[PDB]
């Protein structure tokens, strides 16, 4: 299939960037003095 | 093959207000041998980066 | 090409250039958009990774 | 090109003059011990 | 089919003998008596329709003519090739040792 | 796309220089 | 392999007469060739005119023939172009232009023979390297 | 007729003919325009002009 | 009187000599005397290149270009026979001289156009009945434009005509057909045309000066691409002498 | 005080986050100019006729290079050593074709880096320090001067200066080998000893100090926490380190004096690299590596090749191919 | 230039995956009790 050659990078960054934002926030919440 | 056939988005805004020339010598109306001075498309870009 | 003889020097030279690689083969270079530059096999890749 | 040259000449002269007068402005004294 | 004209020329008599119309001048060192004096005249007076025309160069000594006669069998003529005669290349073709 | 990538990495490195100098962990005596 | 009397036996003249050079003469020929000639003819080529080399086969086809002691000694007194047609003493070192090529001023007849003997002997030792240029280094 | 005037009278330049995920320049679809072919006049066997 | 050290680094060495405004004279030609041009000089002042439009039906124009190889463009010390023909026209037959200069000019947008600016093997003739060369004499003629690179020139991958590889050796198993035009070097030889318009004559010294316009093809990179059409304009100077 | 006096006080302030100083007054603008011109040329400059034969070489990213192949290309051989500022050109287009950016960058960079060296002296004096860190930096600086200025002067052209690029650098190295036999030059050999020995003594010192750090932390913490910035006590046991190293080799081969040890650490690479720099700077005037080509000859006079002759054959390959359209006469004399 | 089409995504992830690993670890260190 002749897919758009930027579809892979677009999907990967679409997933990675916001997911990493949430992981950063979650882990630094867990490490806060409980 | 004008700008709007080529997916240009900012180039027309530069042209709308009078930036029509490149330091490389061409104008968007198709002229050769122009001296746009500093305020070519490149000068506008550089000014925004600075 | 069995039974064929070529005498045109550019053609003879072309085949001579392939003969430096040993036996001469016809390849499909289109299906994979092949670039004409040699790669190693899994024998080479395995040996590199493991060493 | 003429304007550019004159500009650069001025710029360079300006900075060289800072360096020379600067080092003339009691440089040995500008240290933490004996002045 | 695009063709390298210098390679094609190697398949003619140019590939076998001194081509009075094309060969660089250092090639005249291969035979007794030709260089530099006759070599200079021969290149200066090219092209020639046949090898014998080389004897028609003006001002030749009788000894000079006999040396040519003795060497005609080592000469040939082929059509002038622009790629071999431009750039002063008959006098210096960028090859030394 | 490659020019963009190379210049992007370079620009990140110059930004990194800026934070590493002016927003370093300040050295504190003892 | 050795530098034998046979290796040192070279043509004296155009008529097939030979001369066997001594080892002292061989040494002397190398020394004097380095002294007066090698700045242009190192390894049997010619730096200022690469079309002409010092190979024996090239010397044989020179006019007069230079592939013998006599022809080489005469070349060093009165050098000519390859066809024998012009005398080039004014631009090539010779005994006759020792005024403008001062290194020729104290070369004796004996020295010229030694240098000529070096030119004929070296290719018997070095083969195609003599007069070969960088390809054969 | 100027080529530029003819080119406006072509639907591949109409901005209501695209798609949300058909990305990039217009030239990526129909191509980089090179030349007007000229005005086509259609006629039937009777010679009547048809549109 | 100017010496090398007066001139060096000024740009004047690339300028042809000029004649005074008083030089509006007439130089007699004796049809029984033989003559030569002892020195022809051509100083280009404008290089124009014909654009190559996307369609026929509009003729392309010659457009201005920017010189990027500095003051290295003039033809000079050119000489040859000036024949008096049996209708009184003169024909100049170029023999030798600094009769070419490689030149690179740049189109708007940056495309570089190298060419061999030249009058090699020039044969140029006047109108009939030139009893004197005057401000009304013109020369028109043709010349040869050999390949801008000569046959030893090797491209960046080592390929050439009289030397070099004959294939793309970095792509050992690529099909050769698509690369034929880049692999097989070709040496062009095409014709150019020039006109010289006399504007000044010193009847007493044999000197003339004027304007020229030539047309020729640019570099085709040994057959790798199509050449452009170039139009060169400038001033010329020539000294004519009995010989 | 007056404006000038306050200005001087600011320029020379020990309190600025980055020290300025009088050397800095020259260094700042010249380094900024070289950096900006370099970045813009490396991205966007068109091809440059390095060898003056109308054969332009593409250095920049937008014209088909990557980080490894890209360069700012040296100025044209037609220029030679002539000074080619922007205002000497008819246009920026000509300036670009002829490799103007290279001259602009390297002249500003050399001036700026020489001022960096002065500035190091300057601050050391403001801080009541001993003054010779700037002498250590003279070694890399000398080396930059050798490849960007001395070598071009010797050879008569900035087109033979080192290109500002990764592959260009290797081009310069390989051509330098063909032309000077640098590997066979003892000053380059001392440079190798300087940099290989500098690496060696760097690893040695790192490992000896690290090996004798005093226990100040638990197994969960990085031992680096066992040192506090500005503490008075030394953080490792030098007597322990010397005890180890003196036994590895022999007692008197090891330093127990930290001052002598650190002097050696400075001196070895700095001296070796000064000889590296002087190697390039004297091969600039064609005093070249040892030549033992055909040095070994048998009883008849046959040449008996040595590894030197095999080097020679590799050198010949470089020589005959380099700048393949630029030589018309049989000797490459510069 | 005919580059490898996977160059972009290989480069992107090469930077992003370990950079984000480090950022996650840095931020949760800062958020630990002063
Ligand atoms: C006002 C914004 C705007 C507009 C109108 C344009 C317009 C244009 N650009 Mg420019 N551009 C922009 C901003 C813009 N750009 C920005 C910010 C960048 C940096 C990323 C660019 C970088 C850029 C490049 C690199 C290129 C263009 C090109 C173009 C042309 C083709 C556009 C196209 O294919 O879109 C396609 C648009 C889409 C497929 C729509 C995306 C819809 C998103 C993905 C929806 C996401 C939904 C969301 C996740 C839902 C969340 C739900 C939740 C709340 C519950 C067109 C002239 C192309 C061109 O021809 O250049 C010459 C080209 O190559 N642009
Ligand atoms: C510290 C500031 C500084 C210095 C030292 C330089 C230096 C230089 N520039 Mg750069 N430049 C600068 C800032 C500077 N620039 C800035 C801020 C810009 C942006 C506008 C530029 C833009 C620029 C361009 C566009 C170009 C240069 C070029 C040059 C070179 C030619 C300069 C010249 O011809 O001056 C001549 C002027 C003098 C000789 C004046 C000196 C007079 C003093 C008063 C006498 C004493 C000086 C004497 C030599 C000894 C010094 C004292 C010492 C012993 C302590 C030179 C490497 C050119 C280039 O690099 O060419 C390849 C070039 O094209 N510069
Ligand atoms: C077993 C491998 C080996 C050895 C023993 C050497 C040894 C040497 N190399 Mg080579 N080298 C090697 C592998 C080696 N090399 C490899 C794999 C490469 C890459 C292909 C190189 C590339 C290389 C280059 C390009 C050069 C050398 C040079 C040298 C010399 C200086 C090295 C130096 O200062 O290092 C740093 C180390 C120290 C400063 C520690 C001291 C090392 C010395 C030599 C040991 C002395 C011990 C002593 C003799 C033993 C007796 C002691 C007794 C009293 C108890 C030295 C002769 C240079 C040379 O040829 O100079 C003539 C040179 O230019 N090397
Ligand atoms: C193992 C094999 C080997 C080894 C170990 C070496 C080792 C060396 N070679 Mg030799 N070389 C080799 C093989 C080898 N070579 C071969 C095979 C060839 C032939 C192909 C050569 C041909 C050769 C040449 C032609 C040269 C060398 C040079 C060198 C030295 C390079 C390091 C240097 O110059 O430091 C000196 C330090 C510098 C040059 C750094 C200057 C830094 C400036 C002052 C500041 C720059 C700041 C920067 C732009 C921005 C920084 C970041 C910013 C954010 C602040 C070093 C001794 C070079 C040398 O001797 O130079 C003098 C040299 O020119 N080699
Ligand atoms: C089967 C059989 C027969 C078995 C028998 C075996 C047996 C029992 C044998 C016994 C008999 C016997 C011993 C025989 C000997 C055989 C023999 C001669 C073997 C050869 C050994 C050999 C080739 C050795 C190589 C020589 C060698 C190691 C040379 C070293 C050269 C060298 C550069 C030394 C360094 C000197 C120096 C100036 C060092 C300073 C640089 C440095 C390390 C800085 C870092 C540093 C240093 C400090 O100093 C401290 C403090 C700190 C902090 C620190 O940073
Ligand atoms: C850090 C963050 C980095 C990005 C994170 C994730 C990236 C996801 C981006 C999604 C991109 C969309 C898919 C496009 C794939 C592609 O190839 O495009 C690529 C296109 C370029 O298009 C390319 O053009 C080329 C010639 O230049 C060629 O023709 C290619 O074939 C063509 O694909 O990129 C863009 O157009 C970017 C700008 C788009 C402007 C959109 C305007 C609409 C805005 C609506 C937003 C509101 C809607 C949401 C509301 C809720
Ligand atoms: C394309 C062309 C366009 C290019 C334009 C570039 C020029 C832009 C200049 C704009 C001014 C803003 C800059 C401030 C940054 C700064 O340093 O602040 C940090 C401190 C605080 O400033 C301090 O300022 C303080 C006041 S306050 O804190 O800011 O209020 C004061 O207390 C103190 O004395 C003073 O030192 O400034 C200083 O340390 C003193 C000046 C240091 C000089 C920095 C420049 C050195 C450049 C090095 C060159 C290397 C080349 C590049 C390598 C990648
Ligand atoms: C053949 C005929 C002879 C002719 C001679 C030829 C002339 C050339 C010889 C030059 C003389 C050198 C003497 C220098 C002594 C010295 O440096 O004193 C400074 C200190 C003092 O030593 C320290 O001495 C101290 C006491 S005191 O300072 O000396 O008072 C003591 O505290 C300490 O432990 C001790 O290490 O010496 C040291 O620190 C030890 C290392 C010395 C060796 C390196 C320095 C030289 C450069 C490195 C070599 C680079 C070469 C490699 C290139 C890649
Ligand atoms: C350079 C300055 C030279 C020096 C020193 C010597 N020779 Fe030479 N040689 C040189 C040239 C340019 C030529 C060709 C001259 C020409 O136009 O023909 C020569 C030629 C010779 C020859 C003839 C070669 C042949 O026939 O194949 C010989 C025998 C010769 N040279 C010998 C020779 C000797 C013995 C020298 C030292 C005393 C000497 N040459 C010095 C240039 C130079
Ligand atoms: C192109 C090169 C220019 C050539 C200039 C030739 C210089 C030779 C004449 C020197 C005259 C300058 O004289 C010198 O000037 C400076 C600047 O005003 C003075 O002034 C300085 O005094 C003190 C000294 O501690 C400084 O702290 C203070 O910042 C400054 O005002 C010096 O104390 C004075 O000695
Ligand atoms: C940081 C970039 C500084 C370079 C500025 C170059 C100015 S160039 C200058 O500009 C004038 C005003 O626009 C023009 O009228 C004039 O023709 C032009 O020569
Ligand atoms: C003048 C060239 C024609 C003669 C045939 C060439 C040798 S064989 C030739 O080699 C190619 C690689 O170059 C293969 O891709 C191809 O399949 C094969 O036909
Ligand atoms: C902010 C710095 C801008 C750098 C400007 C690059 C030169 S300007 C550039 O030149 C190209 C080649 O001539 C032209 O094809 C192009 O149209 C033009 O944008
Ligand atoms: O330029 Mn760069 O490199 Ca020093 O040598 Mn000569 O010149 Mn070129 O050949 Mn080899
Ligand atoms: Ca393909
Ligand atoms: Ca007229
Ligand atoms: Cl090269
Ligand atoms: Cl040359």
């Amino acid at each position: 299939m002749e897919v758009n050659q930027l579809g892979l990078i677009a999907t990967a960054l679409f997933v990675l960037v916001p997911s990493v934002f949430l992981i950063i926030l979650y882990v630094q919440t867990e490490s806060q003095q409980k | 093959n004008p700008m709007w056939r080529q997916g240009m988005f900012v180039l027309p805004f530069m042209a709308r207000l009078g930036v029509t020339g490149s330091w490389s010598g061409w104008s968007i109306t198709g002229e050769t041998g122009i001296d746009p001075g500093f305020w070519s498309f490149e000068g506008v870009a550089l000014a925004h980066i600075v | 090409l069995n039974g064929q003889t070529f005498t045109d020097p550019p053609t003879v030279k072309s085949y001579a250039r392939k003969a430096i690689f040993g036996e001469i083969f016809e390849f499909d270079t289109e299906t994979l958009n092949s670039d004409g530059i040699f790669r190693t096999s899994p024998r080479g890749w395995f040996t590199f990774a493991h060493a | 090109m003429e304007t550019l040259k004159i500009t650069v000449y001025i710029v360079v002269t300006f900075f060289v003059l800072l360096f020379v007068f600067g080092f003339l402005s009691g440089d040995p004294a500008r240290n933490p011990k004996r002045k | 089919e695009l063709v390298n004209v210098v390679d094609e020329k190697l398949g003619t008599a140019y590939g076998e003998k001194i081509d009075l119309n094309n060969t660089n001048i250092a090639a005249f060192i291969q035979y007794r008596g030709l260089y530099p004096t006759l070599a200079k005249l021969i290149v200066k007076n090219a092209p020639y329709e046949s090898v014998e025309d080389v004897l028609n160069i003006p001002g030749l000594t009788e000894r000079q003519k006999q040396i040519l006669r003795e060497n005609l069998e080592h000469f040939t003529v082929t059509e002038v090739e622009t790629a071999l005669v431009e750039g002063g290349d008959r006098y210096n073709n960028g090859l030394y040792k | 796309m490659e020019t963009i990538t190379y210049v992007f990495i370079f620009a990140c490195i110059i930004a990194l220089f800026f934070f590493a100098i002016f927003f370093r962990e300040p050295p504190r005596i003892t | 392999a050795e530098l034998t009397p046979e290796v040192l036996t070279v043509p004296l003249n155009s008529e097939g007469k030979t001369i066997t050079l001594t080892e002292k003469q061989y040494l002397e020929g190398k020394r004097l060739f380095q002294y007066a000639c090698a700045s242009c003819h190192v390894g049997g080529i010619t730096k200022t005119n690469p079309s002409l080399d010092l190979r024996t086969e090239t010397l044989a086809l020179a006019t007069p023939p230079r592939d013998n002691i006599e022809g080489l000694v005469d070349y060093m007194k009165n050098p000519t172009t390859y066809d024998g047609e012009q005398e080039i003493a004014e631009v090539h070192p010779s005994l006759r232009s020792a005024d403008i090529f001062p290194k020729m001023r104290n070369l004796t007849e004996k020295d010229l023979v030694a240098i000529a003997g070096h030119i004929l002997v070296e290719p018997k030792i070095l083969g195609d390297k003599w007069g070969g240029g960088k390809v054969y280094y | 007729i100027p080529e530029k005037l003819a080119f406006y009278d072509y639907i591949g330049n109409n901005p209501a003919k695209g798609g949300l995920f058909r990305t990039g320049p217009m030239n990526k679809g129909d191509g980089i325009a090179q030349a007007w072919k000229g005005h086509a006049v259609f006629r039937n066997k009777e010679g009547e002009e048809l549109f | 009187t100017l010496t090398y050290d007066d001139i060096v680094g000024t740009g004047l060495a690339n300028k042809c000599p000029t004649l005074d405004d008083t030089a509006r004279g007439a130089y007699p030609i004796d049809s029984s005397q033989t003559y030569r041009i002892a020195r022809l000089c051509l100083q280009p002042t404008t290089f124009l290149v014909k654009e190559e439009p996307k369609n026929k039906r509009q003729e392309a124009e010659f457009v201005p270009t920017k010189l990027v190889t500095r003051e290295t463009t003039s033809l000079d010390q050119i000489q040859g026979e000036l024949k008096v023909n049996s209708d009184g026209s003169l024909t100049f037959v170029e023999e030798d001289g600094i009769d070419f200069q490689p030149v690179t000019v740049q189109m708007a947008g940056g495309e570089r156009i190298p060419l061999l600016f030249t009058v090699k093997n020039l044969v140029a003739s006047t109108q009939p009945n030139v009893t004197s060369i005057t401000t009304s004499t013109d020369f028109k003629g043709e010349f040869n434009v050999p390949s801008y690179r000569t046959a030893n020139f090797l491209d960046p991958k080592g390929r050439g005509l009289a030397s070099g590889y004959d294939s793309a050796i970095a792509l050992p198993q690529a099909k050769e057909e698509e690369l034929a035009r880049a692999n097989v070097k070709r040496f062009s030889l095409t014709k150019g045309q020039i006109s010289l318009n006399v504007a000044k004559v010193d009847g007493r010294t044999g000197e003339i000066a004027g304007t020229f316009e030539s047309e020729q093809l640019s570099d085709d990179d040994m057959g790798a691409h199509e050449p452009h059409e170039v139009k060169i304009q400038g001033v010329f100077y020539a000294s004519i002498e009995p010989a | 005080a007056n404006l000038w006096e306050r200005f001087c006080n600011w320029v020379t302030s020990t309190d600025n986050r980055l020290y300025v100083g009088w050397f800095g007054v020259i260094m700042i603008p010249t380094l900024l100019a070289a950096t900006i011109c370099f970045v813009i040329a490396f991205i966007a400059a068109p091809p440059v006729d390095i060898d003056g034969i109308r054969e332009p070489v593409s250095g920049s990213l937008l014209y088909g290079n990557n980080i490894i192949t890209g360069a700012v290309v040296p100025s044209s051989n037609a220029i030679g050593l002539h000074f080619y500022p922007i205002w000497e050109a008819a246009s920026l287009d000509e300036w670009l074709y002829n490799g103007g950016p290279y001259q602009l960058i390297i002249f500003h960079f050399l001036l700026g880096a020489s001022c960096y060296m002065g500035r190091q002296w300057e601050l050391s004096y403001r801080l009541g320090m001993r003054p010779w860190i700037c002498v250590a930096y003279s070694a890399p600086l000398a080396s930059a001067f050798a490849v960007f200025l001395i070598y071009p002067i010797g050879q008569g052209s900035f087109s033979d200066g080192m290109p500002l690029g990764i592959s260009g650098t290797f081009n310069f190295m390989i051509v330098f080998q063909a032309e000077h036999n640098i590997l066979m030059h003892p000053f380059h050999q001392l440079g190798v000893a300087g940099v290989f020995g500098g690496a060696l003594f760097c690893a040695m010192h790192g490992s000896l100090v690290t090996s004798s750090l005093i226990r100040e932390t638990t197994e969960t913490e990085s031992a680096n926490y066992g040192y506090k910035f500005g503490q008075e006590e030394e953080t490792y046991n030098i007597v322990a380190a010397h005890g180890y190293f003196g036994r590895l080799i022999f007692q008197y081969a090891s330093f127990n004096n930290s001052r002598s040890l650190h002097f050696f650490l400075a001196a070895w690479p700095v001296v070796g690299v000064w000889f590296a720099a002087l190697g390039i700077s004297t091969m600039a005037f064609n005093l070249n590596g040892f030549n033992f080509n055909h040095s070994v000859i048998d009883a008849k006079g046959n040449v008996i090749n040595t590894w030197a002759d095999i080097i020679n054959r590799a050198n010949l390959g470089m020589e005959v191919m380099h700048e393949r359209n630029a030589h018309n006469f049989p000797l490459d004399l510069a």
